[PDB]
């Protein structure tokens, strides 16, 4: 289902793309994985703990 | 005030000034060891990954 | 929103009071950041005193683990809203789903050791976004006690301090509101008699040179935690009852 | 567990790669192949080392 | 050794558009191409709003009575409002509106340097017959980002504390993505393209950009 | 809205043919994309001579066996392309290796020519084994601008042009006054004694600044 709706998208079955670094600009060996993963910030701030 | 000229006179006592950096289950005496501080902007402590 | 869901955050942000929930369906009347008014259909309206649900919102106010909780409408003027429907979105809740957080754009690969255990490394794009962004609120309090020596005053008048840290006090001696402060602001002037400071030869002798009066009041000014910044979104002054009130209460 | 994920990726040899049987002079003249994406990473080579 | 020169440079969008470098030696379109990169996204060119200071507002955590949208998300509003200036360093816009209707960006009162790129962006709404919102919207100019915290260090009687700070979102830059192609000149051995295609608010010229961009990384060269 | 430019504070040098510079202070970012482009450049393209062909005088394959020489024909060739050679205003020059007998041959046992420059006298070709150990042979040079291996002349020796044998870079925190975080960006490379690195880095960034001359304004 998640692949079938990759094509959808428009993005490869794999789930992983080409990346470059920023840095050099030359391309990342292997493909890596990118995504949209939710997240959350849990209240441990620094400012409190510190 | 926290004066400009603070932060020099600052890292003139850090130079040569060790400080111990202890974790919360200290079990071998690895548990607490001694760096040379670097100055950071931040309010979180850098570690050295090898330790 | 949470982009990768499961169908249950609804209900819980339905259910979980933070958000504003309608009473009965009908039309809006009227959208403010601060109320919203909905005009009942007829089915739904009891036959006296005609009606319109009036909902007043919680906004900026002080939550138990001191952070910040607003609630915000998600209804435009004069839309169509049926019976149980949100009105408004409470804190971390969107459109009526649960977000707890937010979704971005995340790639799985080491990247010069500073993701190094479960460490994450992000992008100034996030920061410069302000997504992460959290409103903290706290409760300061200044409380004005009864010692031997005297009662302690909350007047604006404090020994030692320059026009700049009396600046920011009306002439009562409370913060203004919605003065940003910082660590070290004065909030709340306080002083507190003790008399008779019992000096010795050397600083007597100071006082001769310079010819200072030092005063028999001590300073117990409420100020700003170090280091914590922030806005002033309310004052309150609770007074023994029979004590006369002050000019800013 | 990342330097060595490096490190082992690093020397480690597949079957055929850019540069492959190929001889060079010394570890500076390899490293400059390899940055310069003439020869891949990881390839069977003869190299001269002191 | 043939040094590079632009081409056609084509406009899309209001948004973004492709730039393009024809004559590039070997291996260069990345060694340009990132380098450009690299400073387009950084180092650019930006005016963007910095001080707000609303009709009857002390904090930008209140309400205010008319209008839908707390003050907080208003002052959001305008860090996203896309301005661009000729003359001046920093120019104070004034805004006034009523009635029952959207404040777009167009309600503003026009200066001689004012250009509004979307007069259609959002600054909030106005839920109220009679309901007026005023403010002067002080608009600066600079580069990369200025978080509204680090802006107090001069201080210096900042009192009207109806003046609400924002956060410097100073740059013309979303994104940039630079692609090469190998491009045949009618005659050459070999040689390749640089595409540039970036992305803007339409506040900055695809050549002034890329040219301010080349100039300061050549500036930089100026150790020897 | 003015702009920060370094000059460079500290140049360190090991010896002669290696080099490590110190730049600084920089704008934030600006170290990596400094650092890698000039990397870039000074790495893939350079201009410089070495060896494209040598003939065998003793056989015609890179696979045998020379009498009076222990090393492969291979690690000969590996020995060729390590020998400096600039070249003057003659685009193309060939040598000859004569020199036989129980000593092992140099750098210096190869003819002389007129626009021809070896750098290192003491640099080591082959060994002789005893007796006569018949050898001496040709050597042919070529220019490049950039580095062209040996499977690349396609229609054997590796041609290593760029006088680069190595360049790396390293960022790190800059610290100036008020500034909060700045680069200090630290360039370190080795030659192969033709050009020395200080002139190397200026023509590797000059290279740069010509493929930049089509576009600024302004400062000069």
């Amino acid at each position: 289902e998640i692949k079938e709706l990759l094509k959808l998208g428009d993005l490869p079955t794999s789930g992983q793309i080409r990346l470059y670094d920023g840095r050099t600009g030359e391309q990342f060996e292997r493909p890596v994985t990118v995504g949209y993963m939710y997240m959350l910030k849990l209240n441990h701030l620094v400012d409190d703990k510190m | 005030r926290e004066e400009a000229v603070v932060w020099d006179i600052l890292d003139e006592v850090i130079r040569e000034h060790p400080v111990l950096l202890n974790r919360a289950p200290t079990l071998h005496r690895l548990g607490i060891q001694a760096f040379e501080p670097v100055l950071i902007e931040g309010k979180a402590i850098q570690l050295h990954p090898l330790v | 929103k949470p982009l990768v869901g499961t169908g249950m955050e609804r209900a819980v942000a339905v259910d979980s009071g933070v958000t504003a929930v309608a009473k009965r369906g009908g039309v809006v009347q009227y959208v403010d950041a601060s109320r919203i008014v909905i005009k009942v259909n007829e089915d739904e309206m009891y036959p006296g005193e005609a009606g319109i649900d009036i909902y007043n919102l919680t906004k900026y106010t002080r939550s138990n683990q001191n952070t910040c909780i607003n609630q915000m409408p998600c209804v435009s003027l004069g839309e169509p809203v049926e019976r149980g429907d949100v009105l408004a979105d409470g804190p971390s809740t969107d459109l009526g789903e649960l977000a707890l957080g937010q979704n971005m754009r995340v790639a799985f690969m080491p990247w010069n050791g500073y993701n190094f255990e479960d460490s994450i490394l992000v992008s100034e794009r996030v920061v410069q976004e302000d997504r992460f962004t959290t409103i903290h609120i706290q409760e300061l309090a200044c409380v004005s006690r009864d010692t031997k020596l005297g009662p302690e005053e909350i007047t604006a008048d404090i020994p030692n301090v320059g026009e700049a840290a009396l600046s920011k006090l009306d002439e009562s001696g409370i913060v203004y509101i919605g003065a940003e402060v910082t660590g070290g602001d004065i909030l709340v002037g306080k002083v507190t008699p003790k008399g008779e400071t019992q000096l010795t030869p050397e600083e007597k002798l100071l006082r001769a040179i310079f010819g200072e009066k030092a005063s028999d009041v001590k300073d117990s000014s409420l100020r700003v935690p170090n280091g914590v910044s922030g806005t002033v979104i309310d004052v309150q002054v609770f007074t023994r009852d029979g004590v006369e009130k002050d000019k800013r209460a | 567990q990342d330097v060595v994920l490096g490190l082992y990726y690093m020397t480690r040899d597949c079957v055929n790669a850019k540069g492959e049987g190929m001889v060079l002079t010394g570890p500076k003249e390899a490293e400059r192949l390899y940055r310069s994406g003439l020869a891949s990473l990881h390839a069977r080579v003869k190299v001269r080392i002191t | 050794f043939l040094k590079p020169r632009l081409v056609d440079i084509e406009q899309v969008s209001s948004t973004h558009a492709k730039v393009t470098l024809e004559p590039l030696e070997r291996g260069f379109g990345h060694t340009l191409g990132n380098a450009l990169r690299r400073i387009l996204l950084s180092s650019m060119p930006g005016c963007a709003v910095t001080e707000v200071e609303i009709d009857g507002v002390l904090h930008e955590y209140s309400t205010k009575e008319g209008v839908q949208e707390d003050i907080l998300e208003i002052l959001l509003n305008l860090k996203g409002l896309a301005v661009r200036v000729q003359g001046k360093d920093e120019v104070i816009l004034t805004l006034n509106k009523s009635g029952i209707g959207p404040v777009t960006a167009a309600d503003i009162t026009h200066d001689g340097d004012v250009e509004i790129v979307k007069p259609q962006h959002v600054i909030c709404h106005l839920t109220d017959e009679n309901a007026s919102i005023s403010m002067r919207i002080k608009v600066q100019r600079g580069r990369g980002y200025v978080p509204a915290s680090t802006r107090i260090h001069s201080e210096e009687d900042e009192r009207p504390i109806g003046r609400l700070l924002v956060d410097a979102c100073y740059s013309p830059v979303e994104r940039i993505a630079y692609n090469v192609e190998a491009a045949r000149v009618e005659q050459r051995t070999d040689l390749d393209k640089l595409v540039i295609e970036m992305e803007t608010n339409g506040t900055i010229d695809p050549e002034e950009a890329i040219r301010r961009a080349a100039t300061i990384l050549a500036e930089q060269l100026e150790a020897f």
